[PDB]
C-alpha cells in the first residue's frame, strides 16, 4: 500500500501545507476534530496514503512541521484545522535563521535536524509500503530553505530508493521580499539539483499574474496562493488515491518526464479557472481543460514556453471522460504546436484519467510541463548573485557562521552547468 | 475434455478480462454470482461448459482464470464490484508499487517475489483440468507490468508446460496516439518474449478500433469499454469452437496448423465484420457475402496496417450463426476473383473454414446489434512489418541520444540488451519480406 | 577534487609497496558466476610528484608538479549471466550507471574534438555531460584537458561473449 510523508519547513512551507490539509481533508471527508462524515465508499478505500488510523476511529495526516521561529507554529495551532495535527510532530527550537541560510543550514538547524529525523523515521517506519516523500518550503527565505536542504540530504543518505518530490517558491523578477534572496536561491538550487527526483517550481508573479487575469480577483492575499497550490499537490497524486481508467502512479510521472538525471525542474498548471462569473458562458469539455492547460498565462512559474521547446509534459484529467478524445486533443497540441516540441521524442504527452473529479466539478485537470524556458529563471538568480558576489556585498554574516568563498563559487558554477544543460536541447536544427 | 486457462496481466489485461468474463457469463447464462438456474430449469443437458467454469459440489461455477497486476487498484476494482462473487479469492495483487513503465522494474527487480505464486496457481487450474489446451495470455505492450512480467510468465510456461499452445492478444502502440513516452523502449524489449515462446500472437490497435468505433457504430466518444467489448468478441469468436456444435468446428491445434507457414511467421491480423449499429442493422441483408467481403476491407482491419501493400499468406474464417457452406463457397470464390486481395505464389489452398450454429449474443447496455450471422477472419499477411517498421523509427530517435536509459539501467538491466533487441526486431523485419518474395 | 583524503607521503618502494597492498585489502570485492572475485567499486590510485632543481643564483625550485592518475574500472554486468540477487544486483546497477554516463562522455568528447577541429573551427558550443556522475566528475581533467591519457581495453575470447566484446572495440574504436 503506497502512501506518503509529508514535511513542511519554514513559514512558506507551513502555510502551504496547512491549506493543503484542508482541501485533501475535504476530498476525504474528515472532520476538523478528525471523525470521518464522508458520503462517499471510496473515500476511505485508500485514506491511508495519507492519514494514520487512531483508536477511537480518528484519522491523524501524516505530516511533519519543522521552523525555528515558534510563532508560526502557533499559527498553525490556532487554526480551522490546528486540531488535526499531533502534538508530537511539532518540531521547532528558538532565535530562528533570520534569513541567513548558512544559519539554517550548518548553524542552527544542524542541532535540529536530529529531531526531526527521528519524528521522519518514526513514522517511515510504521509504514506499511512507504512510497517517497514530499517538502514544502521557499527557496529565498531562511530557515525553509536550508533545513530544507539538509533534510533533503539526510533523507537520500538514508532513504536512496524512495521517491522524493519537492514544491519550492522560488524568488521574482519584480516581487521581492528579502535583500538576500539571490544567494540562499542559488545556494539551494545547488543542493536541490543533487538529490532529489522531482521539483516543481513556483512563483508569487504567476499566481498573482492568474488571480488578477484569470480569476480576476481584486484583494488577493497569500490564501489564494495557497489554494492555487494546494489544488496542484492534490492533482499530482490523484491516482494514488482514487480508481481510474488508466492510472499515473509517482514513478510513472518520473520516468516519463525525466530524460536525463539532472533535468527535473516542472513547471505545473491547473484548469479549470473561471473567475466566478464567467462560470455560466463556458462549456466544460475536454478540448476546453485542453486549451487551458497549454495556454502560457496559465502557468505558475512566470517563464513563458513560447521562448523553448517542451521536453516533456504530462496531463492528470479527473473526471468521467472518453479516452478517444483526450488522445485526439493531446495529438492535435503536438501537431499544431510543432515547433514547441523536441524532435527526438516521439510521443512527449504522458496521459492519466481518473474518474472521480474534485466535489464541486464535473472535470479537472492537472498539468505538469519539463521545458527549457525554466533556465530563463536561473539565468536570472546567477546575474544577481555575480551583481553581489563580486563586491561582496553581504559575505560577512555568511561567512562569519563557517563558510567559504569556494562553497559560493561552486554552487554557482554548478547553477551556470545546468543552464548550460537546458540549452543544448532548446534550439532547433540539431545539425549545422 | 476440451479447455483453455486465461492469464490476464496488468490493467489492459484485466479490462479485457472483465469485458470477456461478462460475454462467457451472458453466453453460458451463469449468473453473477456463479450460480446457473439453467440447471435447476431443464434438470440436464450440459451449459456450464467446462471451457471456461469449474463447477463445484453446490453448483456454483468458478471462472479458471488468473489475474495479474503490481498495482492493487485495479484489481481491487474487481473484488468489490458486480462479479466480487464470482472469482476465486486467489487475485495475486503485488502488495506494492508498480512497474512504473520500466521493462527492468517488471522483469527484473519487483516483477520476481510473485511470479511464484502465479505459477502456483497456475499448477494448480492445470492439475485440476483435463486434455488442457492451450493458454490464453492478455497484456499489453508499452506497459511495464504487460512487458516485463509476460516475459518472466512466457519464459516460465515454456519451460514447465512446454508442448501446451500459447496465444496472445496484445494491444500494440499505435502509430500516432499514445499514452507514455518510453513506450517504444518498451515494445521493442518484448520481441524475444513475442518470438521465441508465444506460438501466435494477435496485435490489436487502439487508433483502428477508435476509427471502427466513430464510423460504423456512429459513437462519436468511445472509451475503453468498447474497446474492451469488441477484443472480447474476437476471443469469444475465436473459442466458440470448444463449446458449442457446428458444421465445421475448428479447435485451437487444428487452428494454428492452418496458419503458420513458418515458425517466426506467427503474427497474424484479426477483424470482425458484421460491426454495425441498432439503427444501421436495419436497411441490410447481412448475408454471408457482404460479411465475408467487409472482413477484406482495409478500413475495418484492427490494426493501422494497409493489407493491399502486402500479399496474403494464409486466411482462417470462422463463422457463427445461420450459414450453410454453399454461401461460403460462393464468398471464397469471389474473393479469389478479385485482384486487389494478392495471395502469394506457395500457397495455393488460401482459406480454412469454421462454422458454429451458436450466433453472437449482445450485452446488455451494448452497441453491437443483434445479428443472425457473423464472421471473425484472422489473417497471416506480410504488411504487419510496416507497421514494425514505423515503432522501430521511434526507436532510434531516442536511443542515438540515450534518453530515458539511466532508468532502464539503474534497476539491473545492461546497455547492451537495447542494441541486442534492436537486431532481433530487425531479423524478425527480415523474415516477413524473405518470404513475400515470388518464388524462381 | 576530494576533501580531507588520506594523502601519504613515501620514501622508499617497500613503503608504497605497503600501502598498495593494504589498500588493495581494503577495497569491496565479492563473488559472482561470472568471476570470483568480481569487483565491486571503482579504484583511482594517485601519485603526486614533485621535481625540484636547487640554484642559489637563477634557477627555480620545484621545477615542474605531476600527477600520475591509474584507474581501475568495474565492468558492465548482465543479471542473468552475473546471477546477482538482492545487494549484488543493486550494486551492479550502479556500476552500469557509472560506466552508461562514462561511455556518453566519450563519445561526446570525441564527436567535439573530431568536429571542431575536422569541421571548419566554429567553436560555438558543445556540452559533455561531466557532472552526471562522480565518476566523469573526478576525471574531469583526465578524460578531456590538462592530461595526457591511456586507454586499455580488455577483452573476452569466448564466443558466447561475441555480442559484449564488440562493444567495447567500438567505444575503444573511438577512445
Ligand atoms: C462551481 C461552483 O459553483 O463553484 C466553484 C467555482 O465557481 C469555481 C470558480 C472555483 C472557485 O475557486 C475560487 O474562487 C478560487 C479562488 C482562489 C483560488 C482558487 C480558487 C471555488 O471557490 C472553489 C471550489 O472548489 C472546490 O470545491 C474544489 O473541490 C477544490 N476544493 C476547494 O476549493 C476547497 C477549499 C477549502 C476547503 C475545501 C475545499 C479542489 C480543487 C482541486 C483539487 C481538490 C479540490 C469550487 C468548485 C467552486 C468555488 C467554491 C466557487 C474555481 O476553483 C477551483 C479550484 O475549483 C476557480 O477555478 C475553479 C472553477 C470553478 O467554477
Ligand atoms: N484497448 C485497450 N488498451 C488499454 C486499456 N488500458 C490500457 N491500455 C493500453 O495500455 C497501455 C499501457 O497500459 P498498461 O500496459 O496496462 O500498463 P500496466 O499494465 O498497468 O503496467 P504499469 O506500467 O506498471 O502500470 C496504454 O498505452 C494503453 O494504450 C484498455 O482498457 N483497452
Ligand atoms: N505563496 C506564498 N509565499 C510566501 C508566503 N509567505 C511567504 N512567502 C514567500 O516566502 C519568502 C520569504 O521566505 P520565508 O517564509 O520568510 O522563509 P523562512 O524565513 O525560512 O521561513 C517571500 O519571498 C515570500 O514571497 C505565503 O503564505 N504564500
Ligand atoms: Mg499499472
Amino acid at each position: 500500500m503506497r502512501e506518503i510523508v509529508h514535511i513542511q519547513a519554514g513559514q512558506c512551507g507551513n502555510q502551504i501545507g496547512a491549506k493543503f490539509w484542508e482541501v485533501i481533508s475535504d476530498e476525504h471527508g474528515i472532520d476538523p476534530t478528525g471523525s470521518y462524515h464522508g458520503d462517499s465508499d471510496l473515500q476511505l478505500e485508500r485514506i491511508n496514503v495519507y492519514y494514520n488510523e487512531a483508536t477511537g476511529n480518528k484519522y491523524v495526516p501524516r505530516a511533519i512541521l519543522v521552523d525555528l521561529e515558534p510563532g508560526t507554529m502557533d499559527s498553525v495551532r490556532s487554526g480551522p484545522f490546528g486540531q488535526i495535527f499531533r502534538p508530537d510532530n511539532f518540531v521547532f527550537g528558538q532565535s530562528g535563521a533570520g534569513n541567513n541560510w548558512a544559519k539554517g543550514h550548518y548553524t542552527e538547524g544542524a542541532e535540529l535536524v536530529d529531531s526531526v529525523l527521528d519524528v521522519v523515521r518514526k513514522e517511515s517506519e510504521s509504514c506499511d509500503c512507504l512510497q517517497g516523500f514530499q517538502l514544502t518550503h521557499s527557496l529565498g527565505g531562511g530557515t525553509g530553505s536550508g533545513m530544507g536542504t539538509l533534510l533533503i540530504s539526510k533523507i537520500r543518505e538514508e532513504y536512496p530508493d524512495r521517491i522524493m518530490n519537492t514544491f519550492s517558491v522560488m524568488p521574482s523578477p519584480k516581487v521581492s521580499d528579502t535583500v538576500v534572496e539571490p544567494y540562499n536561491a542559488t545556494l539551494s538550487v545547488h543542493q536541490l539539483v543533487e538529490n532529489t527526483d522531482e521539483t516543481y517550481c513556483i512563483d508569487n508573479e504567476a499566481l498573482y499574474d492568474i488571480c488578477f487575469r484569470t480569476l480576476k480577483l481584486t484583494t488577493p492575499t497569500y490564501g489564494d496562493l495557497n489554494h492555487l497550490v494546494s489544488a496542484t499537490m492534490s492533482g499530482v497524486t490523484t491516482c494514488l488515491r482514487f480508481p481510474g481508467q488508466l492510472n499515473a502512479d509517482l514513478r510513472k510521472l518520473a520516468v516519463n518526464m525525466v530524460p536525463f538525471p539532472r533535468l527535473h525542474f516542472f513547471m505545473p498548471g491547473f484548469a479549470p479557472l473561471t473567475s466566478r462569473g464567467s462560470q455560466q458562458y463556458r462549456a466544460l469539455t475536454v478540448p476546453e481543460l485542453t486549451q487551458q492547460m497549454f495556454d502560457s498565462k496559465n502557468m505558475m512559474a512566470a517563464c513563458d514556453p513560447r521562448h523553448g521547446r517542451y521536453l516533456t509534459v504530462a496531463a492528470i484529467f479527473r473526471g468521467r471522460m472518453s479516452m478517444k478524445e483526450v488522445d485526439e486533443q493531446m495529438l492535435n497540441v503536438q501537431n499544431k504546436n510543432s515547433s514547441y516540441f523536441v524532435e527526438w521524442i516521439p510521443n512527449n504527452v504522458k496521459t492519466a484519467v481518473c474518474d472521480i473529479p474534485p466535489r464541486g466539478l464535473k472535470m479537472s485537470a492537472t498539468f505538469i510541463g519539463n521545458s527549457t524556458a525554466i533556465q530563463e529563471l536561473f539565468k536570472r538568480i546567477s546575474e544577481q548573485f555575480t551583481a553581489m558576489f563580486r563586491r561582496k556585498a553581504f559575505l560577512h554574516w555568511y561567512t562569519g557562521e563557517g563558510m567559504d568563498e569556494m562553497e559560493f563559487t561552486e554552487a554557482e558554477s554548478n547553477m551556470n552547468d545546468l543552464v548550460s544543460e537546458y540549452q543544448q536541447y532548446q534550439d532547433a536544427t540539431a545539425d549545422e | 475434455m476440451r479447455e483453455c486457462i486465461s492469464i490476464h496481466v496488468g490493467q489492459a489485461g484485466v479490462q479485457i478480462g472483465n469485458a470477456c468474463w461478462e460475454l462467457y457469463c451472458l453466453e453460458h447464462g451463469i449468473q453473477p454470482d456463479g450460480q446457473m438456474p439453467s440447471d435447476k430449469t431443464i434438470g440436464g443437458g450440459d451449459d456450464s461448459f467446462n471451457t471456461f467454469f469449474s463447477e463445484t459440489g453446490a453448483g456454483k461455477h468458478v471462472p479458471r482464470a488468473v489475474f495479474v497486476d503490481l498495482e492493487p487498484t485495479v484489481i481491487d476494482e474487481v473484488r468489490t464490484g458486480t462479479y466480487r462473487q464470482l472469482f476465486h479469492p486467489e487475485q495475486l495483487i503485488t502488495g506494492k508499487e508498480d512497474a512504473a513503465n520500466n521493462y527492468a522494474r517488471g522483469h527484473y527487480t519487483i516483477g520476481k517475489e510473485i511470479i511464484d505464486l502465479v505459477l502456483d496457481r497456475i499448477r494448480k487450474l492445470a492439475d485440476q483440468c483435463t486434455g488442457l489446451q492451450g493458454f490464453l495470455v492478455f497484456h499489453s505492450f508499452g506497459g511495464g507490468t504487460g512487458s516485463g512480467f509476460t516475459s518472466l510468465l512466457m519464459e516460465r510456461l515454456s519451460v514447465d508446460y512446454g508442448k501446451k499452445s500459447k496465444l496472445e492478444f496484445s494491444i500494440y502502440p499505435a502509430p500516432q496516439v499514445s499514452t507514455a513516452v518510453v513506450e517504444p523502449y518498451n515494445s521493442i524489449l518484448t520481441t524475444h518474449t513475442t518470438l521465441e515462446h508465444s506460438d501466435c500472437a494477435f496485435m490489436v490497435d487502439n487508433e483502428a478500433i477508435y476509427d471502427i468505433c466513430r464510423r460504423n457504430l456512429d459513437i462519436e466518444r468511445p472509451t475503453y469499454t468498447n474497446l474492451n467489448r469488441l477484443i472480447s468478441q474476437i476471443v469469444s469468436s475465436i473459442t466458440a469452437s470448444l463449446r458449442f456444435d457446428g458444421a465445421l468446428n475448428v479447435d485451437l491445434t487444428e487452428f494454428q496448423t492452418n496458419l503458420v507457414p513458418y515458425p517466426r511467421i506467427h503474427f497474424p491480423l484479426a477483424t470482425y465484420a458484421p460491426v454495425i449499429s441498432a439503427e444501421k442493422a436495419y436497411h441490410e441483408q447481412l448475408s454471408v457475402a457482404e460479411i465475408t467481403n467487409a472482413c477484406f476491407e482495409p478500413a475495418n482491419q484492427m490494426v493501422k496496417c494497409d493489407p493491399r501493400h502486402g500479399k496474403y499468406m494464409a486466411c482462417c474464417l470462422l463463422y457463427r450463426g445461420d450459414v450453410v457452406p454453399k454461401d461460403v463457397n460462393a464468398a471464397i470464390a469471389t474473393i479469389k476473383t478479385k485482384r486487389s486481395i494478392q495471395f502469394v505464389d506457395w500457397c495455393p489452398t488460401g482459406f480454412k473454414v469454421g462454422i458454429n450454429y451458436q450466433p453472437p449474443t449482445v450485452v446488455p447496455g451494448g452497441d453491437l446489434a443483434k445479428v443472425q450471422r457473423a464472421v471473425c477472419m484472422l489473417s497471416n499477411t506480410t504488411a504487419i512489418a510496416e507497421a514494425w517498421a514505423r515503432l522501430d523509427h521511434k526507436f532510434d530517435l531516442m536511443y542515438a541520444k540515450r534518453a530515458f536509459v539511466h532508468w532502464y539501467v539503474g534497476e539491473g538491466m545492461e546497455e547492451g540488451e537495447f542494441s541486442e533487441a534492436r537486431e532481433d526486431m530487425a531479423a524478425l523485419e527480415k523474415d516477413y519480406e524473405e518470404v513475400g518474395v515470388d518464388s524462381v | 577534487y576530494v576533501e580531507d583524503l588520506s594523502k601519504l607521503a613515501v620514501t622508499s618502494y617497500n613503503d608504497i609497496q605497503d600501502l598498495m597492498d593494504s589498500g588493495n585489502k581494503a577495497r569491496t570485492v565479492a563473488a559472482t558466476n561470472m568471476n570470483e572475485t568480481s569487483s565491486r567499486s571503482h579504484a583511482v590510485f594517485n601519485i603526486i610528484f614533485t621535481q625540484k632543481r636547487h640554484d642559489a643564483e637563477t634557477n627555480i625550485t620545484t621545477e615542474k608538479v605531476s600527477k600520475i592518475s591509474l584507474v581501475d574500472l568495474a565492468g558492465s554486468e548482465r543479471a542473468d549471466s552475473t546471477g546477482a540477487k538482492g545487494t549484488r544486483l543493486k550494486e551492479g546497477a550502479n556500476i552500469n550507471k557509472s560506466l552508461t554516463t562514462l561511455g556518453k562522455v566519450i563519445s561526446a568528447l570525441a564527436e567535439m574534438d573530431s568536429g571542431p577541429n575536422k569541421n571548419k573551427k566554429k567553436k560555438k558550443t558543445d556540452f559533455i555531460p561531466y557532472r552526471d556522475s562522480v565518476l566523469t566528475w573526478l576525471l574531469r581533467e583526465n578524460l578531456g584537458g590538462n592530461s595526457r591519457t591511456a586507454m586499455v581495453a580488455a577483452l573476452s575470447p569466448a564466443d558466447i561473449n561475441y555480442d559484449e566484446t564488440l562493444s567495447t572495440l567500438r567505444y575503444a574504436d573511438r577512445a
